[PDB]
RNA sequence: AGAGACCGAUAGCGCACAAGUAGAGUGAUCGAAAGAUGAAAAGCACUUUGAAAAGAGGGUUAAAUAGCACGUGAAAUUGUU
């Protein structure tokens, strides 16, 4: 509640299906390891796997160190999340939080609404041409996480066996 | 009489508006959180004690808030007291000053009985009171927040200073330009606001 | 206006002051005698004043919001009296205002050893004592209301005007303060 | 209960033409009721607000204030009246809207013109209470 | 001009709105979609991060998850837990 900062952004013209899967893969970081990821991604040195929006997508050596064999460098995504979590880092700055320990708590990509454009197709048709915004939110908390009813109803036969047990054994 | 002074001096009776009451005589008054409360403690026994009692009676008071106004959380916790100010008579007639030492004793048992209140009255109060927890801990943030804000711009005013020291001439110049340009958009883009 | 009749007054009284002798003491000491009786007969009006509003002994209720100190930033404050109450109060806020003038009436004629103002000065308080507003609603009788409301805003000249912000009855506001919790200052 | 044919209690009649009235019938439409000493005075009850009109606000969050009215806005069917004001963000004073029938008039700027519309009223009721009268 | 056991924004005239308008067709002609913040703009001053859009504080209001993508805010479909 005080121990926490918070940013977001609407209506953000970048791929959602990318955008969600990069949010997923930094999630629950720590914010400096998240921020060195993404200037890795960015970098194409280490790779967001592509999980639930990966159909057909292509296979990279990179994808090992998360188990999977698919994953991508969506650098868009992940300037976008850069600059969302660098708003969050001045957030906390000025309300006084300790920077270098903060933790990726909350992190959540959805739809905006679509933006249209058209195609022109074969034979004098007309298709959509979509994109697919997003709305990214984040909250970063202080890490902390250190963490460190009886018998009522009983019958008259197993409260007597107690009290035998109980004087046979002292 | 003595509105201004208990007014002023009791931070718990500037809680409260003060009414009127047709049942009272027209030199008292009742300070209260709610009408349904009023209700329930302006008895005809008490109407009529205060009466027999006269100017001696300076006021009665049931309270859980402090005398004085707290400046912490942990002061602004509940506390019942009931408390009963009145004058010394010269003449020593205490007799008419019975009724309300009488009805002052048996306060905490007739409280018992009847000061218990539906939801929305006690809604009504712990809104107020929270209001005032709010408002404590905002003058603490305020503060706090004054502090390192000065910090970071002096922090801010120091950054500016060495960096700007050690660029080239045309460094410089860019540098101030820049500067420059920035605060006249945001200025123009604070006035463009409808 | 009172600043004109004033003047007008002035216009002719240190023109008196210039001609009537004081190097003589006996018209030095009948001055000082008339100037007296004035100060005394205003101690009396006001002493009537009070003892009317006694006997009156008026309990309506009457609240208002006191400005924050001329020019300051600070907070108001909220006032919930009894009209007897406030009639007391400004009854002795003009005797404070006497209190004052003459002070400065002994400072500027025995330590400073001035006499100029001495025809003047036996006119306009007692002038102002009797067009006061209660001398105005108790000594005359006229009712309360209009300019005469209870809650008289502040006396000051055109500074007055400037910073002496009236004292507002407005039940939206009274409400608002009446409720804020501002009792109980750690006086210090 | 209407009887004449030519008045019609038609509601979307009504609120038509109460939201497209010309100025002329804005002005009568924003009446305001006399204090009761002017009442005393002039034996008339309400007559149209006039910009200079001293008013007392009577309802709503401003009740007991009293004030100059500073102008008539027909437009929006709301009067100004002097300080009683609000606050924009930056702090700017902009006046408070106040329909001229949650006042009552203290003080009428009074003007032959205003005058003559006095003594009619007068006069319709006097007459109009001696034949119910007769 | 007055009414109704009529319809209530996919309804009722095609049109509750700068509607026979925007747009299509060489043309004759064809011909939409589209109402609602709040009592009052009081339509968010100011600080801070950002190139900006914006965010985070803060403010207005009875209410901002009522912020001109504005009453309420379903389902399909989607994200997080
Ligand atoms: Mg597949
Ligand atoms: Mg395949
Ligand atoms: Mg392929
Ligand atoms: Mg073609
Ligand atoms: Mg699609
Ligand atoms: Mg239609
Ligand atoms: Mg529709
Ligand atoms: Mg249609
Ligand atoms: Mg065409
Ligand atoms: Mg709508
Ligand atoms: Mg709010
Ligand atoms: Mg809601
Ligand atoms: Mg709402
Ligand atoms: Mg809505
Ligand atoms: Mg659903």
């Amino acid at each position: 509640p005080t121990k926490s900062a918070r940013a977001r952004g609407s209506y953000l013209r970048v791929s959602f299906k990318n955008t969600r899967e990069t949010a997923q893969a930094i999630n629950g970081w720590k914010l400096q390891r998240a921020l060195t990821f993404l200037q890795n991604v960015i970098d194409k040195k280490e790779a967001v796997p592509m999980r639930r929006y990966a159909g057909s997508t292509g296979r990279t050596a990179q994808g090992k160190q998360w188990g999977v064999s698919r994953a991508r460098w969506p650098v868009k995504s992940a300037q976008f999340l850069i600059g969302l979590l660098k708003n969050a880092e001045a957030n906390a700055d000025a309300k006084g939080l300790d920077t270098g320990n903060l933790i990726i708590k909350h992190i959540q990509v959805n739809q905006a609404p679509k933006q249209r454009r058209r195609t022109y197709r074969a034979h004098g048709r007309i298709n959509p041409y979509m994109s697919n915004p997003c709305h990214i939110e984040l909250i970063l908390t202080e890490a902390e996480e250190t963490v460190q009813d009886v018998e009522s109803h009983l019958s008259s036969r197993q409260r007597g066996v107690r009290i035998r047990r109980a004087l046979t054994a002292a | 009489e003595c509105m201004k002074k208990a007014r002023n001096d009791r931070y718990d009776l500037s809680l409260t508006y003060t009414k009127d009451h047709a049942k009272l005589p027209n030199w008292l008054a009742v300070m209260s959180e709610s009408a349904e409360i009023t209700d329930a403690l302006l008895t005809p026994e008490l109407i009529k004690a205060a009466e027999a009692a006269g100017d001696l009676f300076e006021y009665l008071v049931v309270t859980d808030q402090p005398e004085d106004k707290p400046k912490t959380l942990n002061e602004t916790r509940p506390r019942k007291r009931v408390i009963l100010k009145y004058r010394v008579p010269s003449n020593d007639d205490y007799t008419s000053l019975l009724p309300i030492f009488e009805y002052f004793l048996r306060m905490p048992d007739h409280l018992v009985q009847v000061a218990h209140f539906r939801p929305e009255v006690l809604r009504k109060v712990k809104v107020v009171r929270d209001e005032e927890i709010r408002k404590i801990q905002k003058a603490e943030e305020e503060s706090k927040a004054e502090e390192r804000a000065q910090e970071r711009e002096k922090a801010k005013k120091a950054k500016r200073d060495q960096e700007l020291s050690q660029l080239d001439a045309k460094a410089q110049k860019k540098y101030l330009e820049r500067e420059r340009e920035k605060e006249l958009k945001r200025s123009m883009k604070k006035a463009t606001i409808r | 206006s009172p600043q004109i009749t004033n003047l007008i007054i002035i216009f002719g009284m240190m023109q008196v002051s210039k001609k009537i002798p004081f190097d003589d003491p006996n018209v030095l000491n009948m001055c000082r005698a008339a100037y007296l009786a004035s100060n005394l007969i205003i101690l009396c009006i006001s002493l009537y004043i009070k003892s009317v509003v006694d006997k009156k002994k008026d309990m309506t209720t009457l609240k208002y919001i006191e400005p924050a100190p001329p020019g300051s930033s600070e907070e108001g404050k909220l006032v919930t009296t009894t009209v007897h109450a406030y009639d007391v109060e400004q009854v002795k806020i003009l005797i404070k205002s006497q209190l004052f003038g003459i002070g400065m009436m002994a400072f500027m004629h025995l330590y400073l050893k001035y006499t100029n103002p001495l025809l003047i000065q036996s006119i306009i308080p007692l002038k102002g004592a009797l067009e006061s507003n209660m001398a105005k609603i108790h000594l005359w009788g006229m009712p309360a209301t209009g300019d005469l409301k209870r809650p008289f805003k502040q006396p000051g000249g055109l500074l007055g005007g400037l910073f002496g912000q009236s004292v507002q009855a407005d039940k939206k506001a009274v409400e608002a303060a009446e409720r804020a919790g501002r009792g109980g200052v750690k006086e210090e | 209960m209407k009887v004449r044919p030519t008045v019609s209690s038609s509601r979307r009649k009504a609120r038509k033409a109460h939201f497209s009235a010309p100025s002329s019938v804005r002005r009568v439409i924003m009446s305001a009721p006399l204090s009761k000493e002017l009442r005393e005075k002039y034996n008339v009850r309400s007559i149209p607000i006039r910009k200079g009109d001293e008013v007392q606000i009577v309802r709503g969050a401003h009740k007991d204030k009293e004030g100059k009215v500073t102008s008539v806005y027909r437009l929006k069917y709301v009067i100004h009246v002097e300080r009683v004001t609000r606050e924009k963000a930056t702090g700017q004073t902009v006046p408070i809207g106040i329909h001229p029938s949650n006042v009552v008039i203290t003080k009428l700027h009074l003007d032959k013109d205003r005058e003559n519309i006095l003594a009619r009223i007068k006069a319709g009721r006097e007459q109009v209470a001696k034949a119910k009268g007769k």
